[PDB]
């Protein structure tokens, strides 16, 4: 079975950051390519960052210069750090895989 | 063969040229960014002992890959309807036989055969290296067939060697895809099964058409009927491939 | 070649293969149970997305492959000084090509270099057979080389083909041996290189002595000498391999 | 970096039982192969028990009809079953691997 378990979220300021952690179980992580996705409070969904298992980095157009995603082998770890946020950005974050689901965090940004 | 038939065959290479370059702008205008890895299992001790985990040594983009393989055919195309290379060209069919056609052949077949496998799920770089060295080997006996026998005479060993060498990789397919072995639920898609399928019935289709051509019987005497066959089975088959993987993967973007 | 020449081969290949049945019995006796694994790593979702962890498909044991590719020299080399075989076998010498010994290189060395490549630390079932193949391919490519030629004549073109279809399993090897992209601290041992270079340096000397048994010169004219050299080197080859692989690996039991 | 940790042992009357475990890290598990090896105070070295990682198993032509190693995946365990001991086995039992040694764990039997 394939559990992704992720932490991190909560409330911040507009200038605030973050860094939002998740972390991998029983499969083969150092070839893998692992995702992240954003659900808004009343959209479908989007695409924030993929890490290709290799090191190639894509973005979704729309974060670009604010995020980045990085991965870390031999413990099997997944960060995503928010810099300069906006108070747009409110939402349930949710890491993904090859359509191995895991249970969202909260992300909350006042004004 | 006459002089008219030779001359037909210009225009004939130059519209399979032009329709080649048209497909590869086509791709390469409006592919996405996709990749898939090559990678490698080490040792950690003595010989049989202790194993590591697996790391990703390259990655293969599939639009510069399929751009490659149209690109080559038209280069090809576009060469052989020169000027002095179409005088050699036509001195050489006089004599029963064509080398642009197994130089274009073994490239080729060898990138569609290498991707065709990376997509079932395989990974390991000397797999696909050997796996380009037997295709490469099948299309070399098809040379040397054609080169040292004559048409009618009933000698077919070449033949028959390219037929052993050339079964390899899909057997090699077949076994990922039956999956001996495995703890898994997850299902392969139906596009995998139609690329598969496709590719194997085309590549029948030339082995056939050289047996026939070799066979001599009363209407396939005539060497360009085959000529024309080789023409038109690699302008389907290229065309075939590259726009079912191009729906399926290349097309959320 | 007169008559007396082609008669003391039945004492040679009756000797040669007596020294590879009892080398043969002695490995079977004498050694323990040491076995390597063939794996595979399957997919778990989409084309390119996720993997799943290597198992285990099948396992060699290794003193039944050394008896193995002995046994195989040891029984045709019987076969051949028998009766009407020898009879074939004269009148084909008369002619200038040998099918015995193709027939024998075909599965002896394919099993070889499958050996080789699996103590190196290669373990995809795929790259095994794909191994197999190729070197398969390049005995074929010999034995064409042999059929459709004349010595003297200046055409080396199977050769040169065989010679391209020969160098890629030790790419691979080397590939591994070189270990790009690893994150490891332990050294590959000293038997292992010995086995490669010694190896390697056979394999030379068999494509050399079919260059210079077809190049024709003043002394090699004769093609009972290259005969000899093939059995000789056959001879030398597969005992050169067997004992290092025993003293290092199957040993302490 | 390679950490075998393995649990078990203490003492025990003549006809007792035990269960050893040992517990493996960052290798490939399911290819690679265990060993369990014995050192009696005054002795070098022994050789207990092997897996092979495929299933296939090795003895020691000492212990023959009395022990019994097993392997599980997806957890990275190796279980080391002794039956109808005997007051000789007093001793230090170390998991092994391709040279990546443990710290071994001391099993004592009475009268
Ligand atoms: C790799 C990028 C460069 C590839 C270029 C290869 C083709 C170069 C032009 C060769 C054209 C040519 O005239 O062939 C030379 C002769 C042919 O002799 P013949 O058939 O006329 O008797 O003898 C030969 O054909 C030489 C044999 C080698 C050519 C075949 C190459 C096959 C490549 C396999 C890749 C694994
Ligand atoms: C793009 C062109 C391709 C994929 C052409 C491939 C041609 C073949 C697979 C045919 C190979 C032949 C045989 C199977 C046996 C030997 C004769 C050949 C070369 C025509
Ligand atoms: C046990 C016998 C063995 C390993 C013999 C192997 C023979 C070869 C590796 C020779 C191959 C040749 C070439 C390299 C090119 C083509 C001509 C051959 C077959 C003699
Ligand atoms: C050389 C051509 C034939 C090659 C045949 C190779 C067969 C490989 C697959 C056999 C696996 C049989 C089942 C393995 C045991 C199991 O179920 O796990
Ligand atoms: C050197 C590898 C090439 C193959 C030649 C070796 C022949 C044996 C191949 C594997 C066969 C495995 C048989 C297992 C029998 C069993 O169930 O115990
Ligand atoms: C077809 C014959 C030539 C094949 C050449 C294949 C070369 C494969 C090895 C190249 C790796 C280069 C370094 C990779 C990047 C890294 O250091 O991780």
């Amino acid at each position: 079975m394939v559990q992704l378990v992720e932490s991190g979220g909560g409330l911040v300021q507009a200038g605030g950051s973050l860094r939002l952690s998740c972390a991998a179980s029983g499969m083969a992580f150092s070839i893998s390519r692992m995702e992240w996705h954003r659900q808004a409070p009343g959209n479908e969904r989007e695409l924030v960052a993929r890490i290709t298992g290799g090191g190639r980095t894509t973005y979704g157009d729309s974060v670009k210069g604010r995020f980045t995603i990085s991965r870390d082998n031999a413990k099997s770890m997944v960060y995503l750090q928010m810099n300069s946020l906006k108070p747009e950005d409110t939402a349930v974050y949710y890491c993904n895989t090859g359509y191995f689901w895991g249970q969202g965090t909260q992300v909350t940004v006042s004004s | 063969p006459t002089v008219k038939e030779i001359k037909s065959l210009q225009n004939f290479n130059r519209i399979a040229g032009v329709f080649h370059l048209l497909q590869m702008l086509a791709v390469l205008a409006l592919a996405n960014d996709f990749a898939l890895p090559m990678t490698g299992t080490y040792l950690n001790g003595p010989p049989g002992t202790t194993f590591s985990a697996p790391v990703v040594i390259l990655e293969t983009p599939v639009g510069l890959a399929v751009a490659l393989f149209l690109g080559l055919s038209a280069l090809f195309h576009f060469i052989v309807s020169s000027g002095n290379f179409f005088k050699r060209y036509s001195a050489s069919l006089m004599k029963n036989q064509n080398i642009f056609r197994w130089v274009e052949y073994s490239l080729s077949s060898s990138v569609m055969i290498v991707l065709i496998a990376q997509i079932c799920g395989i990974a390991d770089i000397v797999a696909l290296l050997a796996i380009f060295g037997v295709n490469a080997s099948m299309i070399l006996f098809g040379w040397l067939q054609e080169k040292y026998t004559q048409p009618k005479d009933g000698d077919l060993l070449p033949f028959w060697f390219g037929c052993i060498a050339g079964i390899v990789p899909w057997i090699g397919l077949l076994i990922y895809v039956i999956a001996p072995g495995s703890t898994s639920d997850v299902a392969v898609p139906g596009f995998v099964y139609g690329i598969i399928i496709s590719l194997f019935l085309f590549f029948n289709s030339f082995a056939l058409v050289q047996y026939l051509q070799y066979k001599g019987k009363g209407k396939w005497s005539n060497y360009l009927r085959g000529e024309r066959a080789y023409i038109v089975l690699s302008l389907v088959a290229k065309s075939a491939l590259a726009w079912q993987i191009f729906s399926g993967t290349l097309i959320p973007a």
